[PDB]
RNA sequence: CUUAAGGUAGCCAAAUGCCUUGCCGGGUAAGUUCCGGCGUGCAUGAAUGGAUCAACGAGGUCCCCACUGUCCCGGCCCGGGGCCCGGCGAACCCACCUCCAGGUGCACAGUCCUGGGACCCCCGACGGGGCGAGAAGUCCCUAUGGAGCUUCACAGCAGCCUGUCGUUGCGGGUCCGCUUACCCGCCGCAAGGCGGGGACAGCGGCAGGCGGGCUGUUCGGCUGGGGCGGCACA
RNA sequence: UAGUAGCAGCGAAGAGGGGUGAGAAGCCCCUCCGCCGGAAAGGACCAGGGUUUCCUGGCAACUUCAAUAGGCCAGGAGUUAGCCGGUCCUAAGGCGGGGCCUAAUAGGCACCCGCCGAAAGGGAAACGGGUUAAUAUUCCCGUGCCGCGGGGGUAGGUUCUGCGGCAACGCAGGCCCCGUCCCCGACGCCUCGGGAUAGGGCGGGCGGGACUGCCGUCCCGCUUAACCGUCGAAGGCCGGGGAGUGCCGUAAUGGCGAGAACCGGCCGAAGGCGGGAAUAGCCGGGGGUUUCCCCGGUCCGCCCGACUCCUGGGGCCCGUGAAAAGGGGACGGGGAACGAGCCCCCGCGCCCGUACCGAGAACCGACGCAGGUGCUCCUGGGUGAGAAGCCCAAGGCGGCUCGGGUGACCCCGGGCCAGGGAACUCGGCAAAUUGGCCCCGUAACUUCGGGAGAAGGGGUGCCUGCGGUCUUGGGGUAUACCCCCGGGACCGCAGGUCGCAGUGGCAAGGGGGACCUGACUGUUUAACAAAAACAUAGGUCCCCGCGAGCCCGUAAGGGUGUGUACGGGGGC
RNA sequence: GUGAAGCGGGGCGAAAGCCCCGUGGAGGCCCGAAGGGGUUCUGAUGUGCAAAUCGUUCCCAUGACCUGGGGCUAGGGGCAAA
């Protein structure tokens, strides 16, 4: 059940929606903030050195 | 607003219009009664169905009206009377 | 002893389940809770209605009083009543100890 | 959806105004060299991220 | 991972905190009741003990006490030193005579009711020391301490006793219970797990485990903690 | 006597009995299974739960009635594949590509030796062979490879307990007391008040103990495969 | 490899004639044939998708085949709101500032302050008809409602208070500001009485339609929104009354000097009826032109009746079934001289969503994918216990997107098989038997509940009459009984009669004896294990008196705990 | 479908009581659609319709029941009727 199945589930669901700041499709709803680049959680722009 | 009518809190109403047609009209329930602060009882005069708020209703001429019941005022008044 | 049923009374709704020994002590305690019991207030002998474990309602005065769980008055409560309610023996003792 | 938040929708406005293929005078300006647009896409098959 | 149960439930997870929002309030003396109250209620509250009663003062402050045993709707009770030792009624534990059976009982004064608050329970005052303002009293458990004597009581026992003497017939019962109660349940035996999540965790012939001493760790301390010892024999060492 | 006692009530060739298809009955024409008894029981037994089957069971098993294409033993029919035509049109696999026998050979040859055959091409079918295809064998061993788990391994770290240094002050003769430190609770927006404890406790440093709760590692070699043994390891 | 596999299987499918076109089995029209019809299929719609919608044109590519078709391609167009939703409120919870902690932060949060948090909870106010290629409670017509504000009239007021009634309570019940309190908002599950409506049916009437061998039957239309008024069943209450030789009852429990019967009254549902409103819509018959005008009907009398709506009674809980915004009332304090909850009249109502799919081709699964999401919510007639199956409407579909020929083997899925009847096989695996309902009857054992549908025996169609028990209206002196007439439900008796077969299809238990084992219902290895494993109620032991015990955190601090030994935690 | 407590009537009887019939409507009760689950054929499929499906036969189906939306718990950590 975990593969076909279960893929149709994710059909009317989020995790993410576009971020204000960024633009990106990276803004945690539940979490409030963005995974990308920290908005609504850091004023400062995440953005990590291990990270090319 | 359908699974705002797929939840049982607004009645279901099936209707023939004068066009031919039977329809559902959602229509709301009625708002609970005034009751009285002792017993919980409905208060006379005021358990009227009324279907949304704002609407003034009108208490019965007594002291503390549509608040307590006329058989707690009336016991109400003899205590004080003694006391 | 029962309306259809010679031993297991009230435990009659669980059937067979459960052991004999469990739905006993079941009866054992229903009998009183859903018999009949005095009100400690009025005296009347009615079936009074229990509202959740520890809280009795008289449907004929409406005495609503905290008591056991599945009995209206258990055996300790008994002799550690309100003594607003023990109005008729302290009128019997008086007239005893009067005429 | 049905009922939609103005700025998605706005998003959704602008992907449909960029989905289209270059205009056939730009294809004879070019001589043929541009003929096909990064924008275009279809609804069964690109999805947006909107 | 390999962190047991009871680790986890220090975390506060949803599934092991306390639904008290079911529940009306606490049910604790107010610091500065007086005088003469009116019973108004007697509830059912979810996940108590005991059923409760709504209580409110001449002055309008309300406050919920366990009910006792034979308390009644519209009973007027007395709060304070002046009030008489009858059932219902908030005395400070100085002024209640020895021998009474009291309940809802505080430690010091002020800190709302701690003792025998159960459905069923009550503590004994045993004895009075007031020239340094205690009252001996007798808990549920038979452990005898002492109390603030300027600390309040309820006189009489908590109503709604004998509701563990009938049996929970069925699992379904007790897990209705449960979504009232903070309790996990239901509960998995150490010994039916897997050695990575348990002490007793593994073997062919899986076994419980020997007692640990009290200064074991955290994930070690389970079983039998620092016992002094088990069995019948223990009980009988007891007596 | 041995590391304390010395298997009680019960139960059994048990989902637990190797010998063992144990022995005697039942059931069958014939019963290594099953049922009922028997019991110095390889190695049964009491909340490590014993005995115990009412009710319940997609649990595991034996017997009986009914029933039947399960079978004796196979036949005919129906729909779709199939086959043929029109249309679309892949993949697996592929050093090259192979008639048969008996030998020989890295010991199981399409290709080497000695024979025997075969006119060539095409269609359908099958699954004997191509040590057929699939997948750097999981079995087994080796590697001074891992991971996870265990503890009486080698070490280590938290956590808890214990002493000590500091916090630690003030009176009186190590003891008593005190409160203002500090701690605990209540009230208050705060200010501060009330009660309890009290130089204790709590907290920080240092020290000892317990410490697979957690972290890192080591768990040798030879060997008619490994392992046990042995030391043919000096 | 190879012009090979596949384009079968999951209970629908096509055919004839005509048109278009270079070209037609496949596009368009009619006829015939079929499938769904409590739905892989009709009606609605959330998320998600995002233009897939509509019109015109087209066929290089795209669609398991074709194509003149299309969710494809090109060009153009389309989504209209005070009353439908968001918006407002709070829930579980979350975020930010302050503070405390931190080497530090973008890390933590017990505290203070604020805010966010529901397109299924709470919550202001719109319905019917018409219109477009495509929107429709949004446009247009008609008829309304809500909030806020204003003008006029009126009741009322202008030191002071509204009037009536024994009462329950009734009635236009002055104006402005402020406070406090109460109530509504506001709540589970099970069960059974009552009242309605949607829908369905029967007989008559009027109009229209179907068919032709015989009969003359069969089918369709006959509708009525929101809103205004009035009426109000249960239930509760008020006055009279004053009851134990009791007396009054229910579907059931039952009620009464702690106040019954009985009499009179008060408050009081869904919904009915009038107004709306026949002028609309529908049906039939005509005349125009581009959707307009005229004419006739739109009826009479009954029955069933919900899963929809309302109401009340009873029971259960070691389970007690949210909160707030908002609203109503009362009780007070202050102010003005005016002035309403009533009647007429005027003004204003921003912002965002609104097309379409909503799935066997518009979502997710690389696909135009037999899966998943959503059958989430709704559904007529006959048979029937049934929202089962089978057949047929309303409505839709023949696109679970290859066609034709042949009638070898073999395969997949079905049917039947003489005699024997488990001899098959690890094993009765598979298959078969049984099967509904009524009557009779039913063992050991047992925890006395059960075992039990034990087992076992018998009946079952159709037709012709004769009855019974109720129910629902009407008419008879006539509120029950009784008689007459119309409709509905269920049950029985006598007789006749056909078949191989009468639960005739559909639908639909094989049964019994014993052992081991886990008491039971429950849970589990998503993708080889459903079990004797886990859990369980019950038993028992341990740590603990709360500044505890146990656990989390670097810390600030936290969970258990809105708790307190009839308790929290930890084992077996 | 069964028919617990409770409540009527009748019969036997000296008392207690016992028996029959009805009423009542309990239960992690039973048969069985929807829905949920996933036993058998070790059926089909096994370059699939599908990187777990289909048919058939099954288990539960008033409750420790099934299901939508919102929320919380995060990696040596979570969550676990294990
Ligand atoms: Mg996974
Ligand atoms: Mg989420
Ligand atoms: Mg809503
Ligand atoms: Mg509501
Ligand atoms: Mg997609
Ligand atoms: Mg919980
Ligand atoms: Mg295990
Ligand atoms: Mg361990
Ligand atoms: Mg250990
Ligand atoms: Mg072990
Ligand atoms: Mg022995
Ligand atoms: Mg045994
Ligand atoms: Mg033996
Ligand atoms: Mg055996
Ligand atoms: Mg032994
Ligand atoms: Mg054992
Ligand atoms: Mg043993
Ligand atoms: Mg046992
Ligand atoms: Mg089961
Ligand atoms: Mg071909
Ligand atoms: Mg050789
Ligand atoms: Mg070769
Ligand atoms: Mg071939
Ligand atoms: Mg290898
Ligand atoms: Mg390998
Ligand atoms: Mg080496
Ligand atoms: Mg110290
Ligand atoms: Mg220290
Ligand atoms: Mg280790
Ligand atoms: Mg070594
Ligand atoms: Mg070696
Ligand atoms: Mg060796
Ligand atoms: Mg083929
Ligand atoms: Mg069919
Ligand atoms: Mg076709
Ligand atoms: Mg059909
Ligand atoms: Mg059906
Ligand atoms: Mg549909
Ligand atoms: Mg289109
Ligand atoms: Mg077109
Ligand atoms: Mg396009
Ligand atoms: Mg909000
Ligand atoms: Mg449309
Ligand atoms: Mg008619
Ligand atoms: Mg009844
Ligand atoms: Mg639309
Ligand atoms: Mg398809
Ligand atoms: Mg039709
Ligand atoms: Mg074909
Ligand atoms: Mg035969
Ligand atoms: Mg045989
Ligand atoms: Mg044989
Ligand atoms: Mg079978
Ligand atoms: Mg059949
Ligand atoms: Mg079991
Ligand atoms: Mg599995
Ligand atoms: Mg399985
Ligand atoms: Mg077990
Ligand atoms: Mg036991
Ligand atoms: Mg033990
Ligand atoms: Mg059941
Ligand atoms: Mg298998
Ligand atoms: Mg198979
Ligand atoms: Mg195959
Ligand atoms: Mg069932
Ligand atoms: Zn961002
Ligand atoms: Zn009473």
């Amino acid at each position: 059940m975990k593969g076909t199945p279960s893929m149709g589930k994710h059909n009317k669901g989020k995790t993410h929606i576009r971020c204000p700041r960024c633009g990106r499709h990276s803004y945690n709803v539940t979490k409030k903030y963005c995974a990308s680049c920290g908005w609504g959680r850091s004023k400062r722009w995440r953005r990590y050195n291990w990270a090319k | 607003p359908r699974p705002a009518y797929r939840s049982r809190s607004l009645r279901r109403v099936k209707v023939k219009t004068p066009g031919g047609r039977t329809v559902v009209h959602y229509e709301k329930r009625a708002k609970g009664v005034p009751k009285c602060a002792v017993t919980g009882q409905p208060l006379g005069g005021m358990n009227s169905k009324v279907y949304r708020f704002g609407i003034s209703t009108r208490a019965p001429s007594r002291p503390y009206g549509g608040v307590v019941s006329h058989k707690v005022l009336a016991r109400a008044i003899r205590y004080a009377v003694r006391r | 002893p029962f309306s259809h049923t010679k031993i297991v009374g009230p435990a009659g709704r669980y059937g067979a389940r459960y052991g004999m020994g469990i739905r006993r002590k079941v009866t054992t305690i229903e009998v009183k809770q859903r018999g009949k019991h005095r009100c400690p207030s009025c005296r009347s002998l009615v079936r009074l209605e229990r509202l959740a474990f520890g809280i009795w309602h008289c449907p004929k005065c409406g005495h609503t009083f905290a008591g056991g769980a599945y009995v209206p008055q258990t055996i300790l409560g008994k002799t550690i009543a309100p003594e607003e309610l023990k109005g008729v023996e302290a009128e019997k003792a008086k007239w005893k100890e009067a005429a | 959806a049905r009922n939609k938040p103005l700025g998605k929708k706005l998003r959704l406005a602008a992907a449909l105004n960029s989905n289209r293929n270059p205009p056939l005078w730009v294809i004879a300006k070019t001589k043929r060299r541009v003929t096909r647009s990064p924008a275009r896409r279809h609804w069964r098959r690109q999805k947006l991220k909107a | 991972g390999k962190r047991i149960l009871v680790q986890r439930r220090g975390r506060g997870g949803s599934q092991f905190r306390s639904p008290s929002w079911k529940r009306d309030g606490p049910v604790r003396y107010p610091p500065n009741i007086s005088g003469r109250g009116i019973v108004v209620e007697i509830l059912h509250e979810p996940g108590l003990n005991a059923p409760v009663a709504k209580i409110r003062m001449e002055n309008g402050v309300e406050f919920f006490n366990y009910a006792a045993e034979g308390l009644y709707v519209g009973q007027v009770i007395q709060v304070g030193p002046d009030a008489p030792p009858a059932v219902g009624n908030v005395l400070p534990l100085g002024k209640i005579p020895e021998g009474t059976m009291v309940f809802n009982v505080e430690k010091r004064f002020g800190d709302g009711g701690k003792f025998a608050r159960s459905g069923g329970t009550y503590a004994l005052v045993i004895g009075q020391r007031p020239e340094e303002n205690k009252t001996i009293v007798r808990l549920p458990s038979g452990r005898v301490i002492e109390v603030d004597a300027r600390g309040r009581a309820t006189i009489g026992i908590v109503a709604g006793g004998g509701r563990v003497e009938k049996p929970f017939v069925k699992a379904g019962k007790k897990y209705h219970r449960a979504r009232a109660k903070s309790w996990k349940y239901p509960t998995v035996r150490g010994k039916a797990m897997s050695p990575y999540a348990h002490p007793h965790g593994g073997g062919s012939h899986q076994k419980g485990g020997t007692p640990v001493p009290k200064t074991a760790p955290p994930g070690q301390k389970v079983g039998f903690i620092g016992s002094r010892c088990t069995g019948r024999g223990c009980v009988r060492a007891r007596a």
